[PDB]
């Protein structure tokens, strides 16, 4: 063949050979499936906000020489081929401040609650880099989530990234909401150091589910210090992908201002799926389980923003609570393994314990808290060490409980203590418990005071014990709440109270 | 006494039979587990050479 | 001047059309082609460029030549809406499938509309007394919410849909719309005949249900967009009429299947396990367009066909999170004899609250779940270790769980020819009381087979007496 | 010479495409520095795309990438500071210190990628390393110049074990050490640096002995993939020119191979070798082969392997299982019992655990302790299902001694005082062997098992025995 054909494809389909000044403008060569390809925009930046003629905003992810790949912030109906496009001259941002509290906002910061406009102290970049290595402090202030099991065996501290990984309908968002409700104990006070402002992301979440969540928050008067960043599955994939970063900036506003903020990354798998859709539409090279390339980098950049700032930076803390949904309990997939490797803690809500009624069913055998007792109440740490020891013993002897054969007396006692403690850590939805309340039951359980009480009556024992402590031994609860440490006299008084209560049942 | 001895001898035999059943079930299901986990590798191979 | 285009490429259900003008039709626009056998409608999917766009064929591309004249409507696909559609079969393009003349609808709303905003979300926890023991016990159905019927092939999904229709739509009172998404035409004909016989459909009078069929024989675009058409019907019934809409979407997984269908030929890079990359987003708008607003309510009843009974498949897995009430029809219980097959564990609903169904109902549901979970955990123990080689309490719990699983079976009126027993119905209070009595051990001596294919506890004792009399 | 410069044409996430002029095309694995407003960004070439275009990976945040910006080549890979001045300072993959303490005026500057030592230079290591931990000093002794693997999952204590190793080695040996933080968390990084400052190994106003090559996961995948080889370059520079034994500490080899497969996912890099990365064998061998006991010095590579839910089916943990010679698995179950070091006595094997290398007495003591503990977990099931009284008296003595030894395994860490509050105990290998032999001989069988728990030497054992006797009564 004297003249072989070696050409493949070129993004240029119309030979003009003239016309200029398209550095800031451009024309859409191809648009579809929520993404657009535009020739021009020579001086545009990476994922810089770009304005279309129809009014739909865009993001410049793909920047190939032929054209700039634009993902649309909504439906593609309004945008057509050849439409004029213009640069916004700035990156995407989100309004931030103290006025976000008490309002529900869109991923772009637009108030979707419909109760008026939004008042923000300022505007911050959506894609803000994580705080530097030096301006960080060790996680020592605990986050009182309210549920006994998570507070005791897998505690969460301010600025700690603890992942709530679980199967569908296991209560991950239930655990998050219970933490938000527990935060109202200090959010209604005056000391901003103990105040834990809360923000919630709803990516890939139902709008009806978001409405139910905000209604539940309003019912407990916890919505005032909560910010709902909702990016429903009806909205465009770029909006869902950008919502967690905007909420991270919102939390970083509190973190840099000296306040304490708690961010929960609900349904991070939905964000991963949205980014996968965006990359596959943009013809980016797919990776493992067809997921996009820079997905682990995405998760790291999103999660490392939340931390505990040093004293010179205002001593602020941003607590991350990522939530992912496993497919059949398979934690070996790309997103599960990545998120487990990123976050400090991984709270394991597996459906098997939920079907056993543990509720919220924290798999203490697999749940991990790297911060551990460092960011925990000293009394809570004291009870939780023995609690973790007893649950470990029960787990390594739990098989004989199923067997139910003629076991050793010590092994039978350990099994009874473990099952009583598992029944004890069971809580109800939207029923948080403070440390002043939580510590006495853990101490009673680890001291063997629950052995006499039957397994089916552990809940009644718990309720009557809180009633008795709030009625008679109120000074003990106040001392536990204020001091936070169980002294020898305090321990003796608590053990006497537990003995009297178990005598009275 | 002899009935107790024979009962526990038959208990040992029955639990040995259950142990053999558990062993061969575990062997065949571990072969199945290896097959399935290798099939995950085949699936990731096919979707990487098709997508990319 | 109407917009005119010429067909350039025809690839199965994908048609490429070029317009010789700057006035390019927008996405999702309806493009009609005059075929010798009728009219073929094309829905714009992507703007490929060079004044050419990619379309989805609403009908089979029979005899489609390159350069055939194409006419743009100007808006999305519009179907007839209002009371006229009641008692009439509605196609994906809106043309009356039935041969009872045209539809004199006052308006023709497009099938592509924005979902209701977050402000107009009137969530509620109203109960729905369907009449089936297991769903009324473990995953109570929510009035005005979204309803799931996950199950595999040959597990009773269509049978469950028909039974729910018979139980509720007759006493529903408000309007309803049945939407067949990618299902067998024979089943649709049987359903149409059954609702005609039961009086739900009145050809010569007033009908409470509007029928939209996008049957599994139709091209992929029709299967994908019939869900949108029926959703538009339900939305108009909810908003304009202000009535509780009993939307019965059948095989909603076919929408995602058709999305993957068109995605392969649209140039999209396949997602995990070969699904379409935009599955999450498009199903998100489709499902979020179903919600309870202030104007009214749409009680969508969806059945999801899970491929290979693999609940980790992306489409059913994400439908799990995008839905309030879940009813998993596991095959392992379907072949076990309890063909209702509602797996008593993954079938969960947001109504399972002490303040919604009552403390007694919550306690009963928790205890039955505990017993069935003990049974599942000790399945292998019974299997090869030995049932007799077990503790007394564990054996009693296993027996109670087996009795409960047998009791979960309920004859269906639509499945009377299938199960051979008349389809009696049970009220929620009766089910709660019967299960509470069973959990107390008051019927331990009664054999497990007495709970087979029965309704209330009265049916249980009657069956026990009859088996005692016949066996002696 | 005129600086070699070009124009950016494409930036796809962390991947940036740059166009160069005629005869201006650089080589692969080079440095493409682009002057960015947010500091300084440099790109490393991965493959040539033709038409005078190079496909690169961003070594720093890809914010603000515009096509047409002037990107200047550095003439090779981005040289990182190497020398004694790098000690006590965190250095990233780009050579720009993130400690705001002034630039590292290093003696030289070596590229990240270098030719591995030849086949003749390869040799085996048979020298004992004093790590100051009784259990790993006796049962699984470390090798001076070998490749050590610190297996363990999540919440098992790998990184704290590594930092304790650095502290103990620096206290007991003057050789410098390097810790590469591949896939290192920022909060964990602040904890690591605070511990280094408080332990005296890092002296800001004086001389330090450990240099951090922290990875900072939030940087693009290329930084995570190449921080390991950056720390390896630091280690080989310390070994060759200084001629001293150095301690290479890989933060997480699993994260390194994950980042390699990740950067493969960004580029074409059609995975063929293992399934997720086709290059994985190439760069994996390039990294591991470079840690070698050359004639200049010895580099001991202590890598931490993270197994997610025991994913041994995946080739990635098996690949690390092939490289190392002595394992120090840190199974979580042991830490759940109270022995927070969590190293499994029976699963942490050592290649150099033989009478010819570690010593006849040392090997005999280690083997006897391992056998006693193996009998412990062998009879634990029957003790749990039946009881203690029916067990034979010889097995009773063995299980009691094994319980005492298991309590003895836990040792205070000088780096763990912020969580435990117990001052660390820097034990010696000879002291460890003598104490274990004395305990196993039955001379201290009457001492309660709690005495051996959370202590150092046998003197600490009797001290805690007296303390607990006083506390009890
Ligand atoms: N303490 C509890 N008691 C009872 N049920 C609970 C508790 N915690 C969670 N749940 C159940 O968990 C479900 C919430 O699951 P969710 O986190 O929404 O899963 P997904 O996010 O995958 O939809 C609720 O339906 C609720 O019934
Ligand atoms: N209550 C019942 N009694 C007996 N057979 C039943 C019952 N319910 C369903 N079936 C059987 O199950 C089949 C329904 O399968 P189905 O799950 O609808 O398949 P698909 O979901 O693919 O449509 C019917 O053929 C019927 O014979
Ligand atoms: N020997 C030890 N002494 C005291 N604390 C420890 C010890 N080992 C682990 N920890 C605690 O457990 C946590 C584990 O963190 P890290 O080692 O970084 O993660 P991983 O355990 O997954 O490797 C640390 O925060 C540390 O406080
Ligand atoms: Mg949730
Ligand atoms: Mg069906
Ligand atoms: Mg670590």
């Amino acid at each position: 063949q004297p003249t072989e054909v070696s050409s493949i494809l070129e993004e240029r389909i119309k030979g003009v050979s003239d016309e200029a000044n398209l550095n800031e403008t451009g024309r859409v060569l191809a648009v579809g499936d929520g993404i657009a390809r535009v020739f021009g925009l020579n001086n545009i930046q990476a994922e810089e906000l770009v304005e279309f003629s129809s009014g739909v905003k865009g993001m410049a992810l793909n920047l190939e020489p032929g054209q700039v790949g634009i993902v649309l912030f909504g439906s593609d109906r309004l945008v057509k081929e050849g439409e004029l496009v213009k640069r916004t001259g700035n990156i995407v941002d989100v309004p931030v401040g103290p006025g976000l509290l008490g309002r529900v906002v869109d991923a772009l910061g637009n108030p979707i609650d419909g109760k008026g406009p939004i008042d923000a102290a300022g505007r911050s970049r959506a894609q803000v880099k994580a705080p530097g290595i030096l301006p960080r402090r060790s996680v020592h202030e605990p986050v009182q989530t309210g549920l006994k099991a998570v507070d005791a065996l897998v505690p969460i501290g301010r600025g700690q990234r603890e992942l709530i990984i679980g199967d569908r309908q296991t209560g991950k968002t239930a655990v998050a909401l219970d933490t938000i409700l527990n935060q109202k104990r200090w959010n209604n006070g005056s000391d901003e150091s103990k105040k834990l402002y809360c923000v919630y992301v709803a990516v890939g979440q139902k709008r009806s589910t978001v409405a139910q969540l905000v209604q539940t928050l309003e019912q407990h008067d916890a919505m005032k210090y909560s910010i709902i960043v909702a990016a429903t599955a009806s909205e465009a994939a770029p909006l869902q992908y950008l919502a967690p970063f905007t909420a991270a900036s919102i939390g970083e506003w509190f973190r840099d201002n000296g306040k304490h903020a708690l961010i929960v990354y609900d349904d991070l798998s939905k964000q991963a799926v949205a980014y996968r859709q965006l990359s596959l539409l943009l013809r980016r090279p797919p990776g493992r389980e067809a997921y996009p390339g820079d997905v682990f980098y995405l998760h790291s950049r999103l999660l490392e923003r939340a931390a505990k700032l040093s004293e010179k930076e205002g001593s602020g803390s941003l607590t991350a609570l990522p939530v992912i949904e496993t497919q059949g309990g398979d934690v070996s997939a790309y997103i599960p393994t990545n998120v487990i490797s990123i976050t400090d803690g991984q709270i394991f809500l597996e459906a098997e314990l939920f079907y056993k009624g543990i509720r919220p069913a924290i798999n203490v055998g697999l749940s991990v808290s790297r911060v551990g007792s460092a960011a925990q109440v000293k009394a809570l740490k004291q009870v939780a060490g023995s609690l973790k020891l007893f649950l470990a013993q029960y787990r390594e002897v739990a098989a004989f409980a199923q067997f139910g054969s003629d076991l050793d007396a010590s092994t039978k006692q350990t099994l009874v203590r473990g099952e009583r403690l598992t029944q004890l850590l069971k809580q109800n939805q939207y029923s948080p418990l403070a440390t002043e309340e939580q510590v006495p039951l853990i101490y009673a359980g680890v001291n063997g005071h629950l052995d006499g009480i039957e397994l089916s009556r552990i809940g009644e024992f718990e309720s009557s014990f809180l009633s008795y402590l709030k009625s008679n031994h109120n000074e003990l609860l106040t001392e536990i709440r204020e001091k936070g440490e169980l002294s020898k006299e305090l321990l003796a008084s608590l053990k006497s109270a537990t003995e009297s209560f178990v005598a009275t049942f | 006494a002899q009935g107790y001895a024979a009962e526990i001898s038959a208990r040992r035999n029955a639990m040995d039979n259950a142990s053999k059943n558990a062993g061969d079930m575990i062997n065949r299901y571990s072969i199945l587990y290896n097959r399935t986990r290798q099939a995950v590798i085949t699936n990731e191979l096919v979707d990487i050479i098709t997508g990319a | 001047t109407p917009i005119t285009g010429k067909v350039t490429a025809v690839i199965g259900a994908i048609v490429d059309v070029h317009f010789e003008q700057s006035e390019l039709p927008a996405i999702l626009n309806a493009l009609e082609i005059k075929t010798p056998q009728g009219k073929l409608v094309l829905e714009v999917a992507q703007h490929l460029g060079e004044n050419t766009v990619r379309t989805i064929a609403m009908d089979g591309t029979e005899g489609l030549v390159r350069g055939e004249k194409v006419l743009d409507t100007g808006g999305p696909i519009s179907v007839p809406v209002g009371r006229e559609t009641l008692g009439r079969i509605i196609n994906v393009i809106g043309e009356p499938i039935d041969e009872r003349g045209p539809i004199k609808s006052k308006l023709r709303k497009p099938i592509h509309a924005d979902p209701p905003s977050f402000a107009e979300q009137s969530t509620s926890a109203e109960i729905l007394e369907t009449g089936i023991k297991v769903v009324d016990l473990l995953a109570p159905y929510a009035r005005g919410g979204k309803i799931g019927l996950f199950g595999g092939a040959g597990v009773g999904k269509t049978v469950f849909i028909q039974e729910l229709i018979n139980n509720i739509a007759k006493a529903h009172g408000g309007f309803s719309v049945f939407t067949g998404v990618g299902e067998r035409t024979r089943e649709g004909n049987d359903l149409y005949r059954e609702m005609k016989e039961t009086g739900v459909i009145n050809l010569e009078g007033e009908s409470k249900v509007a029928l939209v069929f996008g049957q599994m024989n139709e091209p992929p675009g029709a299967r994908a967009r019939v869900a949108l058409t029926g959703l538009t019907i339900a939305e108009y019934f909810r908003d304009e009429e202000g009535q509780d809409v009993l939307l019965f979407i059948d095989n909603i997984f076919r929408f995602t299947q058709a999305g993957s269908e068109v995605s392969a030929l649209l140039g999209r890079i396949p997602s995990a396990v070969g699904y379409q990359p935009t599955l999450a987003t498009d199903m998100g708008l489709l499902q979020e367009r179903i919600t309870t607003t202030k104007k009214g309510s749409v009680t969508s009843v969806q059945a999801v066909y899970v491929p290979a009974d693999d609940l980790t498949d992306p489409a059913p897995a994400t439908t799990f999170a995008h839905l309030d009430a879940t009813t998993v029809l596991s095959r392992g219980i379907s072949e076990l004899g309890i063909y209702p097959a509602v797996d008593p564990l993954d079938s969960k609903s947001r109504l399972l609250d002490a303040a919604v169904v009552g403390q007694e109902h919550y306690d009963v549901a928790s205890k039955v779940q505990e017993t069935l979970q003990t049974y599942k955990s000790l399945q292998d123990i019974i299997a090869i270790l030995g049932m007799d080689e077990l503790s007394e309490q564990d054996k009693l719990t296993v027996e109670r769980a087996r009795k409960i699983q047998r009791f979960l079976s309920q004859p269906f009126a639509v499945a009377e020819v299938f199960t051979g027993i008349p389809g009696k119905l049970v009220r929620l209070k009766d089910t709660v009381a019967s299960f509470k009595a069973v959990l107390e051990g008051k019927y331990d001596n009664i054999p497990e087979h007495a709970f087979y294919m029965v309704g209330g506890i009265e049916d249980v004792v009657a069956k026990a007496e009859k088996l005692a009399a016949e066996a002696n």
